[PDB]
């Protein structure tokens, strides 16, 4: 049974600009110490359709990871619209931050995430071409996804 | 565009059908069959080749 | 005239399930898209189960799939909460 | 009524998915209800999800995105 338990993620400074990076406060409980790292990452999902659009905005590691309760912050620069369909680039898809240990996925928290213009005539009319500086990011942070992996620890 | 889920006219839908709605014994096991557990040896072994499929897919 | 003999019909699963299934996840209108693209992810979604519990099956030295064999392929599934605990 | 999935098209649909990895399976009837249990329990919270994905781009009818998305969300691959 598992080392490691997700206690909070706190999205921080949002909704903002489609440009500004994600900020996410990461609490978790740690049963057992870690000899070795830990591994997080956020994911950017770019298009439904595929997992060929997903973007990894960063990765850090964290460790030796004693027993107790830890926060980091992780930051992250936004992603790059030149590698986003235009189809999907307004509207609905999936940010995701997930941790990894000795190369296994043990959880994996997903927020919807709305790309939305606050300009009332682009959502009337948005154009072909869509422009990233006037969307903004709202990250539904109240309705976090939380799923668990069985991992082999050592 | 698109259906709505209700719905005058769902209750097409909740029908009791026993025919539709029950197991056939065609493909199961009774009463009597091998259904001896996986023990140590075995699921350790199994788990092996599959992580190791998912590796490889 | 020309009477004709039934066939056996049953081949998956149709359109009343899957409102059925959306009805109980609260959503309260579909596309018509709807029906195949979640036949699709049944299909999917009992491949890799069912995958994973022959593979039990072959290594336990039998030819039937029991229930113990299913429920350890149910937990490399992973499991979904809406909160965190703690 | 509670009614999701018919039983007998669910056993015929997985005595057919099994046949591709072995040959002549037999099934516990228990383990049917299993995977009964769980593809129903899997696919309604989807739709859960989907809903809410369809909410949040404020539409009333979920579209294939919604699912596709869902899906990623729990991040099968």
């Amino acid at each position: 049974m598992a080392k490691v338990s997700v206690l909070n993620v706190a999205v921080l400074e949002n909704p903002s600009p489609f440009h500004s990076p994600f900020r996410f406060e990461i609490s978790f409980e740690c049963s057992e110490a870690l000899a070795d790292d830990l591994e997080w990452k956020i994911i950017y999902v770019g298009s439904a359709e595929s997992e060929e659009f997903d973007q990894i905005l960063d990765s850090v590691l964290v460790g030796p990871v004693p027993a107790g309760r830890h926060m980091f912050v992780f930051q992250a620069d936004a992603p790059n619209p030149s590698l986003i369909p235009e189809t999907d680039a307004v509207g609905v898809t999936v940010v995701l931050i997930t941790c990894t240990y000795h190369g296994q996925e043990f959880i994996r928290v997903g927020y919807y995430v709305n790309n939305e213009y606050l300009n009332p005539e682009l959502r009337e009319n948005p154009p072909m071409k869509p422009d990233f500086s006037q969307l903004q990011r709202n990250i539904l942070a109240s309705n976090p996804r939380v799923t668990r992996f069985h991992i082999n620890w050592d | 565009d698109g259906e709505e889920l209700i719905g005058d006219g769902m209750e097409r839908d909740y029908r009791a059908i026993p025919e539709l709605d029950a197991y056939e014994a065609e493909g199961l096991a009774l009463d009597d069959e091998d259904v001896e557990e996986l023990t140590a040896s075995q699921r350790e072994a199994a788990e092996r080749a599959m992580r190791q499929r998912d590796r490889e897919a | 005239r020309h009477r004709k003999v039934l066939r056996d019909n049953i081949q998956g699963i149709t359109k009343p399930a899957i409102r059925r299934l959306a009805r109980r996840g609260g959503v309260k209108r579909i596309s018509g898209l709807i029906y195949e693209e979640t036949r699709g992810v049944l299909k999917v979604f009992l491949e890799n189960v069912i995958r994973d519990a022959v593979t039990y099956t072959e290594h336990a030295k039998r030819k039937t799939v029991t229930a113990m064999d299913v429920v350890y392929a149910l937990k490399r599934q992973g499991r979904t909460l809406y909160g965190f605990g703690g | 009524t509670e009614l999701l999935i018919r039983k007998l098209p669910f056993q015929r649909l997985v005595r057919e998915i099994a046949q591709d990895f072995k040959t002549d399976l037999r099934f516990q009837s228990s383990a049917v209800m299993a995977l009964q249990e769980a593809s129903e329990a899997y696919l309604v919270g989807l739709f859960e999800d989907t809903n809410l994905c369809a909410i949040h781009a404020k539409r009333v009818t979920i579209m294939p995105k919604d699912i596709q998305l869902a899906r990623r969300i729990r991040g099968e691959r």
